[PDB]
């Protein structure tokens, strides 16, 4: 349970300004003229945006700055642009002087974005994998957007609701989404059935790929 | 516990005249000045930045350019000096040092002018 | 250039140890103070430690406070953490950050697992392009790696020499509690048969390195 207190997400069309606020729940914890913010990209290390609550260091865009104002400081975004989406962390030196605390953080949206379907990729498994008596299917989805797919298997016509796999949709360095769904069978499945269907829906459009043992 | 420390709380200065407050801060003897920073402000007005040893003025706010000087003869010494020259009846306020050497802390100093 | 380059993480048991150990450069480390801030998988950032410039100086978070230890040595420029009685919720990748004002310089991270769970290294599987499907534009080939704990797995194409079109999709954690994922790459149709494909992964916590050769199948 983080010391400071900030907005879970944050959401805004493009070219427009966004500002994240940041207070505390105690003096020992906050102390607004030595806030810190921070920018986080998916899979990277956080990065320093704003220090001193207003202070920006070299090598940061002027579309960033910061404030306060009485017992909160706040983060603003000027022009809005998509490479904006990011995780934004506030922290604070503590009232030692030594220690510090973090914000919660705040997932921001930039909202313009167009949409785009899934691009669907199903492997059949290796012939390396069925020599070991293992086998599975691979459906690889990725650059869709919004983020939220729905992943069907059917073994040539009959739904199969056992032995899948699917991950959440997870955000790309576009801005775009990617997923993967894994569907575990016998050698003796596979060999059993005409083909196998991997189907993801994305804003009510389907996207089908069909892989089989002689293809 | 890096603290922060004000000989004064409170200047009265008059129109016309110089004026130089001050914020203490803890030196060790062996003063690392790329480790300091200094950051000096007047009602969310940029006075002084004092980063990787050197004053960067291209943030300075229109009424404390060129009248406004941190005195760095005395950083080595553990004092954060801050010289504002022909006080105005504008420079009256409260004005904040927020210090980081090491740790950091801040004081706040409040100015009247005559 | 300012480097913090973090080592010494993977899987540890509970009431277990590990030594976290950050190679700092392009600074003079003895005057900035320095921490550990870590992030447990998809949570925010927790701050762990901090030191003085001379080493002099320690704090902790209380969490961690009696079970890790902060350190530094300023003749080689190194910064540690030594953990001792490790808590499944000690598992986070740490950070190491430079104290400036502000943590100006963070490195990239080393992941920590702290689990009763086994090691487990993948097995590889090649995931052939259809050259049953050839004659069109762009083909797409892969890697399978099944069946792995804890994270991570790193996977390169013919080590490091192929790196545009290249996509590694995030791990499955499937309900056996082993993880999977999938690396594919997208080649020129007309390349099949000529060029060489190699897929290399490593799995730091079981000591796997695999080199895979991904063919058409025909
Ligand atoms: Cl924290």
């Amino acid at each position: 349970q983080s010391a400071l207190t900030q907005p879970a997400s944050v959401s805004g069309s493009p070219g427009q300004s966004i500002t994240i606020s940041c207070t505390g729940t105690s003096s020992d914890v906050f102390r607004p003229p030595l806030v810190s913010w921070y920018q986080q990209h998916p899979g990277k290390a956080p990065k320093l945006m704003i220090y001193f609550a207003s202070l920006r260091p070299s090598g940061v865009s002027n579309r960033f700055s910061g404030s306060k104002s009485g017992n909160t400081a706040s983060l603003t975004i000027s022009g809005l642009q998509a490479e904006d989406e990011a995780d934004y962390y506030c922290s604070s030196w503590d009232h030692t002087g030594d220690g510090h605390v973090f914000g919660g953080g705040t997932k921001l949206t930039v909202l313009g974005q167009p949409k785009a379907a899934p691009s669907v990729t199903l492997f059949p498994p290796s012939s390396e994998e069925l020599q070991a008596n293992k086998a599975t299917l691979v459906c690889l989805i990725s650059d869709f957007y919004p983020g939220a797919v729905t992943v069907a298997w059917k073994a040539d016509s009959s739904p199969v609701k056992a032995g899948v796999e699917t991950t959440t949709p997870s955000k790309q360095s576009n801005n775009k989404y990617a997923a993967s769904s894994y569907l575990s069978l016998t050698p003796e499945q596979w060999k059993s059935h005409r083909s196998y269907s991997c189907q993801v829906t994305h804003e009510g459009s389907t996207v089908e790929k069909t892989v089989a043992p002689t293809e | 516990a890096f603290t922060v420390t004000v000989p004064k709380d409170l200047y009265v200065v008059e129109y016309g005249s110089n004026m130089t407050i001050e914020c203490k801060f803890p030196v060790e003897k062996q003063l690392d000045l790329a480790a300091l920073i200094v950051y000096w402000e007047m009602e969310d007005k940029n006075i002084i930045q004092f980063v990787h040893g050197e004053e960067d003025l291209k943030v300075q706010h229109s009424s404390y350019r060129q009248r406004a000087r941190l005195l760095k003869d005395q950083l080595s010494l553990g004092n954060a000096a801050l010289q504002i020259t022909d006080v105005k009846l504008q420079d009256a306020g409260v004005y904040r040092c927020m210090i980081s050497y090491g740790g950091a802390d801040y004081k706040r100093i409040t100015v009247k002018v005559n | 250039e300012v480097q913090l380059l973090e080592s010494g993480g993977g899987l540890v048991q509970p009431g277990g140890s590990l030594r976290l150990s950050c190679a700092a450069s392009g600074f003079t480390f003895s005057s900035y103070a320095m921490s550990w801030v870590r992030q447990a998988p998809g949570k925010g950032l927790e701050w762990v430690s901090a030191i003085s410039g001379s080493g002099g100086s320690t704090y902790y978070a209380d969490s961690v406070k009696g079970r890790f230890t902060i350190s530094r040595d300023n003749s080689k420029n190194t910064l540690y953490l030594q953990m001792n009685s490790l808590r499944a919720e000690d598992t986070a990748v740490y950070y190491c950050a430079k104290s400036y004002g502000a943590f100006d310089y963070w490195g990239q991270g080393t992941l920590v697992t702290v689990s009763s769970a086994s090691t487990k290294g993948p097995s590889v599987f090649p995931l052939a392009p259809s050259s049953k499907s050839t004659s069109g534009g762009t083909a797409a080939l892969g890697c399978l790696v099944k069946d792995y704990f804890p994270e991570p797995v790193t996977v390169s194409w013919n080590s490091g020499a192929l790196t545009s079109g290249v996509h590694t999709f995030p791990a499955v954690l499937q309900s056996s509690g082993l993880y999977s994922l999938s690396s594919v790459v997208t080649v020129p149709s007309s390349s099949l048969g000529t060029q060489t494909y190699i897929c290399n992964v490593n799995h730091k916590p079981s000591n796997t390195k695999v080199d895979k050769r991904v063919e058409p199948k025909s």
